């Protein structure tokens, strides 16, 4: 009774808080370590209940891993690390550990100046936790102890998102975190090959150049006119996407308006982004050598101190967070020279950071898994795609709620050996649909299937030989006798052996016959036929057939 | 000068001596009748000899040796396939069939080799090793001609992918040679397009256009259903989901057979260019897509497409504007042209025309000329436009 | 099982190894050794190289040149390559490229040959080589001399010639260098990897590269089959070195090992003479004179330039610029800076932090490094005097190094510092030997010395070493110490060029997946081992066998206990006897007959078709499922 | 009888499970029960 068993603590039917427990064989996978934006009346943490109470995480728990710096994928990590007090790995991409720490640093700001401080971490926390994290490369298989092995694979949801690829023997389960097939202005699509695991987690949360060329119109025509724009963004990667987007529209048209940003996040996330170029788009990769794009020359300040006047300036900012100074709408401005673009001109932008179902779809086609798993999205939307995928791509889903155990059968397969003899025989035999006949020795945990001869020196292939008795009372020559049975066969057997023997006996298939010496009665004469049980099929049959006998 | 050869090799040491020599003949060119002598000495040498790699090498040098320009080589390849039959070593057959496919491409013209060539390739065509069965399916595709067809086709469900990818090839290679096929081998085909090493992939989408191309009007049903269907735009159908696939080099391949293809009815174009069975949203997938040399076939594809059938030219027109603000330039370049070539005959609405207009602030003046180019060649339909 | 060796240079080495149903060619390095017995590429033409002297062999004077008593051929420089006709490259399948010095001659192969396969190598590899193959097209076509020296290679016209060029070898093959046409097409065919990957070859082979740590990218390549895991050690390092440290713990368990590219004078701590070249430029600075450091723009520089900037800040030489005039240097500095996840724990520590990994962005940022694309960009309008400049190439045979050695040779305050040991530094030299300015021979190399080697092997036991014949045989400046050996329990065999190795690691196992379908579908019976028989069906799809649903006779019956159970059954009149060929059991309740002999028991029944069934049932109950 | 003996020596070498799986209920389990 094999199983691959799985548990969302988080995110089975809501967006927040991813944290999927796995067991795929004997070993415990913790797949991500998000908390839920929203609630902060300790829901704000994901409920360990499931695994431990009042002990340590690590008895059970062989992994940790993170799909990228997203507060609802990783924004749990201290906490649970330190103060509940997991001491094993932790796997996550490298540009995921270098945006992470200072991302979780500014919500624990945002939590303090909210004052939770009653089951909240620290920064020296985070300084302890980040010691104890081994980061993963670009499909890079990583070996934990003996057997697991750990795959990351692209995302595309921001730089350094990753896919997971968690094997254990011949199973795999894959956690596609979040992606999106839709590839952004400063990153590629995310690419897994013909994997085809046995399950198959996916996120579900839901004319994109028309969008841009809207926007870069709208901001055109403002810096021409003189409309200072305004651009609240939260999300760090679209606010260098609309960064690197603003900066190539300026560069095709040659103009020398400034751009401002945040002093202290955007500073240290541009730094990141500089150094982080291999995993962003093949535009972004062959163009690197020219110059850099990231060192753009629009890298004013946070504005003219706040006093670069109502006029064509461009600027960044924030919702209601920790982003760069809007003093652009109310501060300067309150007339028509204005534009806000907050997904005296308002307008709202949506961006495809996330998927969409015809990514998710192309996606399961690509991989082709033997079943499907689907977390972190809206309830009725994940029952559409659920019918989605059931009606068009055939194969079964699961949707689970919180707490909630989808359990899988399994079709383990056992590694054996095969002598390269018998092997090559039975290639070199077969290809000009018959069976192959072995032996194997299944040792203490090692298996060997060889044919029946290799098992001499093992000794243990003592033959067991047979021998059928035909009565026959005939005395005529060895020879002709051998050659009449021999026609007589091929003329019953539909063209099993057609060929003269050396020694004048009979041979079809793997039988053996030999005209051996009678018994010591003088009025008695036998044929004796020897055979496998490979051949005892047709052997029976044909010495049913010289029962009746040659002509006597 | 062979008698050279004939006091030192035979009085040289077997290992590598003799293989250093070897590959110092190699460097220098040979006279007819000299070449006559060599082979004959070398095929002694090839008697006598018992090492695998010391006969590789006996092998493809005399392949090297046959390339020659001006002899007859029909003489010694008797005798060389009379070797050939008895010979044993894998890497060494495979070695002698490159040298036989070499004669075949010397002297196309003698029938009697080449049936004779067909034979000992279809003799040996049972062989384990995926190379010699890789030189079989080479010496089928570049020989032959009106038998070979289904031969080939039977391997197409060979265990080793390069065995799979050398027999489309070599079908491909008797279409070039100019062979009329058969519309059984599109279903193999079919069959080879869904999952399989992408090297087969990428020759199995070029095999089903070539017989999509020599079967347009043809007749093929639906698997589960009942509708008939006129099998070149079901061909379009399979080839179109493969722009989907993940290996880019297949969906260039895909593209480029995709414009080529022109039969198809306006109405799976029309399937395939709308965004809102598995040829839905191809196109829109390929411009959308991250590598820029697939989005410059996929637009030409679309400037083919578009060329053939002119009715399709208007669905598109929107497509290309956004091509214009592409982030490489050769693909806005290519876009322009593109629009330039189908414009022609049809009319601008006043946001395409303005949007078409906006982007002359642009600082590259090669596509500035360009942009000009297709102005020269545009349509406006009021004169608030012009 | 067979390993073909095309190339004989020790740290540039071509391997084309055919493994199972494939076959493999391991890097693919271009001796460029050659070049050295040409007059190299000035930039700017010379008198002193014009106005050479012709070497009158017996009257062809035009066709050679002859500097200090040492004959030159006067021509483009030409590279030698692997012995490309040895094996056909149409049938090798895949090529691995370790590090970006044996990156270069791919392009010969690639086009020049009807190869087809693919190839695998890592990023930083490929970005580097593709710098290191345009910096060295650049230098080669900027001032194109006409190829004309060809009589001179001619056999018994060469047996003639002095000393350098007696030694030269395979000089018919030598090439001229590949066009940026021919290195834009090889590259396309690259697919990238990443360390630690298990990259598939048509499910018969797996190939997984491994960090090197000799430089950034490099890789060290193992081959597995499940059952016969090769190892490629490349040029490796275990020093503390900027690049991801050397990952031993992949090695292990390796049936052979294909070993090459360790370190050319391994008599040098690279330490040490990082010490005496930052003190012997800083004494020459300080004299007043310039130091030219040939090196190549990627290899070596930037752990140079770390000690250097150490150096100059400690002991206050920041007075003096550093000149860094290479095509590709800009490129280089910033594929430098981009590729952090690629170096050792300490730099991607710091690049945790807001902060670049390597220090020459702080160089620039200080203003004390100043690279340039060219002599003639800017660097001919902002160059001072006493200075350092880190250009060209290393053979000096093209470059702006060979501008630099024409125009500082004649004084004696200037020195050049060599830091590269592939070239032979006195054959460097020799070009422009009547020279007063000073010539330093400090290698740099951090290739495994023979110590580290030892310690390494001793560590991963491989069952076989496979080592170029120059590791067998001591190095011929030292060929008394005995220190610079490799030696295990097996003698190690060796190769020299266009060598082929059989090799006894031909093991005859391969791993095969049974389904639980027809797991359930086997009777076994274990008897202290598990003796069980399957007869099923045999598919296999991608070199991958699979057994799927559609026995043997075997087992050693002692007479008594056969009796004793038959009697126990139930039976009447079984006989125990010994006679000729073998102990004999009988059964005559229906003329059936046994007879026992060693290795082999011959069983005589009837066609009776009940008795069969009964003594078929009876037996395989009594002796276990077999 | 290798199908039960693998799997039982799989099953067996299985070293310890948790509070989550054998108190749940219909294959699912609640959280924050503390409330
Ligand atoms: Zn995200
Ligand atoms: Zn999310």
């Amino acid at each position: 009774m094999p199983e691959i068993r799985v548990t969302p603590l988080g995110a089975g039917q809501d967006v927040g808080r991813s944290c999927i427990l796995v067991s795929i064989a004997g070993k415990n996978v913790m797949l991500d370590c998000g908390m839920h934006m929203g609630f902060n009346d300790d829901r704000r943490f994901p409920d360990f209940s499931y695994i431990t109470q009042n002990g340590r995480l690590t008895d059970f728990l062989d992994c940790v891993i993170i799909s990228h710096f997203h507060l609802d994928h990783c924004g749990a990590l201290p906490y649970f690390s330190e103060m509940v007090g997991y001491d094993g790995p932790i796997y996550m991409t490298h540009p995921t550990q270098a945006i992470c720490p200072i991302l979780l640093e500014d919500y624990r700001k945002i939590a303090v100046d909210k004052k939770g401080e009653a089951n909240f971490f620290t920064s020296q926390m985070i300084k302890d936790c980040m010691k104890k994290v081994v980061a993963v490369h670009l499909h890079q298989t990583v070996q934990v102890d003996d057997e697991l092995e750990i795959k990351a694979y692209y995302a595309g949801h921001v730089l350094g998102a990753a896919m997971f690829q968690i094997k254990v023997g011949s199973e795999s389960v894959v956690y596609t975190g979040d992606y999106n097939m839709t590839p952004d202005r400063h990153l590629g699509a995310a690419w897994i090959d013909k994997c085809r695991p046995n399950l198959l987690i996916t996120q579900s949360t839901y004319s994109k150049r028309c969008r841009e060329r809207d926007f870069l119109k709208k901001v055109h025509e403002t810096v021409e006119r003189g409309g200072k724009v305004l651009i609240p963004v939260f999300a760090l990667g679209r606010a260098q996407e609309l960064c690197i987007l603003l900066e190539t529209f300026w560069e095709r048209m040659n103009l020398k308006v400034p751009i401002y940003f945040s002093t202290g996040l955007t500073e240290k996330a541009n730094h990141y982004y500089k150094l982080f170029i291999p995993w962003t788009n093949q535009k972004i990769r062959k163009t690197f050598v020219q110059r850099n794009m990231f060192e753009f020359k629009h890298i004013k300040a946070f504005d003219r101190a706040f006093a670069d006047n109502p006029g064509p300036m461009v600027v960044f900012a924030t919702p209601g967070h920790a982003g760069q100074s809007l003093q652009i709408f109310r501060k300067w401005a309150g007339n028509e020279k204005n534009m806000v673009i907050m997904p005296m001109q308002v307008e709202y932008m949506s961006f495809s950071a996330h998927a969409d179902a015809k990514g998710i779809m192309q996606l399961v086609g690509q991989a082709e898994p033997e079943s499907v798993l689907l977390v972190h999205g809206e309830a009725k939307k994940m029952e559409f795609l659920k019918q989605k995928i059931e009606q068009e791509l055939r194969v079964n889903c699961y949707m689970p709620a919180n707490g909630e155990t989808v359990t899988l059968p399994t079709s383990p397969s056992i590694p054996v050996g095969i002598s390269l003899g018998l092997l090559k025989r039975e290639m070199a035999q077969g290809l000009l649909p018959r069976l192959l006949h072995g032996t194997l020795i299944m040792k203490d945990s090692n298996f060997r299937l060889v044919s029946s001869e290799q098992a001499l020196k093992e000794l243990a292939e003592h033959q067991l030989r047979f021998t059928c008795r035909v009565h026959l009372h005939d005395t005529r020559k060895e020879q002709e006798t051998a050659l009449r049975v021999y026609s007589h066969l091929k003329s019953v057997l539909k063209d099993h052996c057609v060929q003269h023997l050396p020694d004048g006996s009979v041979t079809v298939e793997s039988v053996l016959l030999q005209a051996a010496a009678p018994s010591e009665d003088p009025g008695t004469k036998v044929l004796l036929v020897s055979w496998t049980y490979q051949d005892e099929e047709l052997g029976s049959f044909l010495t049913s057939l010289l029962k009746k006998g040659l002509p006597q | 000068k062979s008698a050279a050869l004939h006091i030192d090799l035979c009085k040289a040491t077997s290992p590598a001596d003799a293989l250093q020599y070897l590959l110092q003949f190699a460097r220098k060119p040979v006279e007819a009748e000299s070449v006559e002598g060599v082979v004959r000495i070398l095929l002694e040498h090839y008697y006598k000899e018992n090492d695998p790699s010391v006969r590789l090498k006996i092998a493809s040098l005399l392949g090297l040796l046959s390339k020659t320009a001006g002899f007859s080589p029909d003489c010694i390849m008797d005798d060389a396939i009379n070797i050939l039959q008895n010979e044993k070593s894998h890497q060494v057959l495979a070695q002698l069939l490159d040298t036989l496919l070499a004669i075949g491409t010397k002297l196309p013209e003698n029938q009697a080799i080449q049936m004779r060539l067909v034979d000992v390739a279809c003799k040996h065509l049972t062989d384990t090793s995926h190379g010699v069965r890789n030189k079989c399916l080479q010496l089928l595709g570049n020989l032959g001609s009106l038998d070979v067809q289904k031969i080939i086709g039977d391997y197409f469900s060979d265990q080793d992918p390069r065995v799979r990818t050398a027999a489309i090839k070599a079908m491909l290679q008797l279409h070039e040679r100019g062979l009329k096929l058969h519309q059984t081998i599109y279903n193999q085909a079919c069959k080879l397009l869904s999952d399989d090493y992408e090297q087969v992939r990428s020759a199995a989408v070029q095999l089903i256009w070539v017989v999509s191309q020599l079967y347009p009007e043809s007749i093929v049903p639906i698997p589960s259903s009942n509708e008939e269907i006129r099998l070149v735009d079901d061909a379009f159908g399979k080839i179109c989901h493969m722009v989907s696939d993940g290996s880019w080099v297949v969906r260039v391949q895909a593209a480029k057979l995709l414009g080529s293809m022109e039969q198809v009815s306006s109405h799976f174009l029309e399937q395939t260019l709308d965004k809102k069975s598995g040829a839905c949203g191809a196109f829109v997938h390929g411009l959308e897509d991250e590598m820029y040399e697939v989005r410059i076939a996929a637009v030409e594809a679309l400037c083919m497409l578009a060329q053939s059938s002119p009715s399709f030219a208007e669905k598109c027109l929107d497509f290309l504007v956004d091509m214009f603000n592409d982030e490489i330039e050769e693909v806005r370049l290519q876009s322009i042209h593109t629009m330039r070539k189908i414009s022609n005959n049809i009319t601008l609405r006043e946001d395409q025309l303005d949007t078409v207009l906006a982007v002359l602030e642009d600082s590259s003046r090669d596509i500035r000329e360009a942009l000009h180019e297709l102005l020269c060649c545009t349509n406006v339909s009021t004169k608030e436009g012009i | 099982m067979k390993l073909y060796c095309l190339s004989g240079h020790p740290t540039l080495p071509c391997n084309v190894l055919k493994f199972k149903s494939t076959t493999i060619m391991l890097d693919c390095g271009l001796d460029m050794t050659s070049t050295l017995n040409f007059l190299p590429l000035p930039l700017v033409q010379s008198p002193r190289l014009s106005n050479l002297p012709g070497w009158s062999l017996k009257d062809l004077d035009k066709e050679l040149k002859e500097c200090s008593g040492h004959v030159f051929v006067d021509s483009v420089p030409e590279f030698c390559l692997p012995e490309t006709e040895l094996i056909d490259l149409s049938t090798v399948d895949v090529i691995l490229i370790s590090n970006y010095h044996c990156m270069m001659a791919l392009p010969y192969i690639t086009e020049h040959t009807g190869f087809t396969g693919t190839v695998y190598a890592t990023e930083p590899t490929v970005q580097i080589g593709r710098l290191l193959m345009e910096e060295l097209v650049n230098f080669i076509e900027r001032v194109p001399k006409a190829q004309s020296a060809s009589l001179w290679k001619n056999k018994d016209i060469q047996r003639l010639l002095p000393s350098p060029l007696k030694d030269a070898v395979e000089v018919s093959t030598w090439r001229r260098c590949y066009t940026m046409q021919e290195v834009n097409s090889a590259l396309s065919k690259i697919q990238l990897v990443g360390y630690s990957q298990k990259i598939e070859l048509f499910g018969a082979v797996q190939v997984t590269p491994l960090s090197s740590g000799y430089a950034l990218g490099s890789s060290n390549w193992i081959i597995q089959s499940h059952y016969e895991k090769v190892s490629y050690v490349s040029g490796s390092s275990l020093l503390t070195t900027h690049p991801q440290p050397m990952d031993q713990a992949s090695l292990k368990n390796s049936d052979v090992l294909v070993l090459t590219g360790l370190t050319q004078i391994p008599t040098a701590n690279p330490d040490g003479m990082v010490g005496e070249f930052c003190s012997n430029l800083a004494l020459t600075v300080r004299n007043g004179g310039n130091v030219l450091v040939p090196c190549y723009p990627s290899g070596v520089i930037y752990d140079l330039l770390e000690c250097l900037y150490q150096y100059i800040d400690s002991a206050g030489l920041s007075s003096v610029p550093l000149y860094f005039i290479s095509p590709v240097a800009n490129s280089s500095l910033e594929f430098s800076q981009i590729f952090a996840e690629w170096l050792c724990h300490n730099k991607q520590s710091k690049v945790y932090l807001p902060e670049p990994p390597f220090p020459h962005a702080e160089l620039i940022q200080t203003n004390k490094l100043k690279h340039y694309p060219s002599i003639h960009g800017d660097f001919s309008n902002d160059f001072r005097q006493p200075c350092v400049v880190f250009t060209g190439h290393p053979s000096l045979r093209f470059g702006d190094v060979v501008h630099f050695m024409e125009l500082w040779g004649k004084s004696s305050l200037n020195t050049v510092i060599f830091t590269e040991p592939d070239f032979s530094y006195l054959e460097a030299l020799a070009p422009y030997q009547p020279l007063a300015m000073k010539c330093i021979y400090c290698p740099i190399d951090t290739r495994l010395n023979f110590i580290q080697v030892s310690k390494l092997l001793k560590e991963v036991q491989p069952l076989h070493v496979v080592c170029p014949e120059q590791y067998t045989q001591p190095p011929p400046a030292q060929s008394h110490r005995m220190d610079l050996m490799i030696d295990c329990q097996p003698p190690a065999m060796s190769y020299r060029r266009a060598e082929v190795l059989a090799l006894p690691f031909k093991r005859r196992y391969e791993k095969i997946e049974i389904m639980p379908e027809l797991a359930d579908s086997l009777v076994p019976m274990e008897i202290k081992i598990s003796l069980a028989t399957v007869s099923a069906v045999l598919h296999t799809k991608d070199n991958k066998h699979l057994l799927q649903p559609p026995p043997l006779l075997s087992g050693s019956i002692p007479v008594e206990q056969f009796v004793q159970t038959l009697e126990k059954h139930g039976f009447s009149d079984i006989k125990v006897e010994d006679t000729a060929k073998g102990h004999i059991v009988l059964l005559q309740e229906a003329e059936t007959l046994i007879q026992i002999e060693e290795d082999s028991t011959h069983i005589i029944c009837d066609n009776d078709e009940m008795l069969r069934v009964r003594l078929r049932d009876l037996v395989l109950k009594f002796l276990q499922k077999f | 009888s290798l199908w039960s003996n693998r799997i039982n020596t799989a099953n067996s070498r299985k070293h310890q499970e948790f509070a989550g799986r054998l108190n749940s209920v219909n294959n699912r389990a609640e959280l924050y029960q503390h409330l």
